[PDB]
């Protein structure tokens, strides 16, 4: 996967992220929150929002074709997600990504690229 | 604010 400069986490320290995290966990239990950002030196669009409520059993599969829409791709153009800095199985869920690769601040962090191999 | 999807 690409190294990433996630920008919520250079705005926010650990403890703000926490509280955020526990906060929307609570306030939607079955709904994914996610944190979803372009590698650097990607010239796909920018995403105008980062931050992402999904369905548990959304899937991977799913996910794409949704932020494929919002990043304005043709069939064309390249799209790859990282989770845990490797490319997720199309079938898995946004929920068993959420259980194995959560972080402690409690959000799922994926990154999307044009590419998808990296140094 | 968070996107519901």
């Amino acid at each position: 996967g690409p190294h990433m400069k996630w920008a919520y986490k250079e705005e926010n320290n650990f403890e703000k992220r926490r509280a955020e995290g526990d906060k929307i966990r609570r306030k939607y239990p079955d709904r994914i929150p996610v944190i979803v950002e372009k590698a650097p030196k990607s010239k796909l669009h920018d995403l105008d929002k980062k931050k992402y409520l999904v369905p548990s059993d959304l899937t991977v599969g799913q996910f794409y074709f949704l932020i494929r829409k919002r990043i304005q791709l043709r069939p064309e153009d390249a799209l790859f997600f990282f989770v845990n800095n490797v490319i997720p199985q199309t079938m898995t869920t946004m929920g068993q990504l959420y259980q194995d690769h959560h972080e402690e601040d409690l959000f799922l962090y994926i990154a999307y690229s044009d590419e998808s191999v990296y140094g | 604010d968070f996107t519901f999807l």
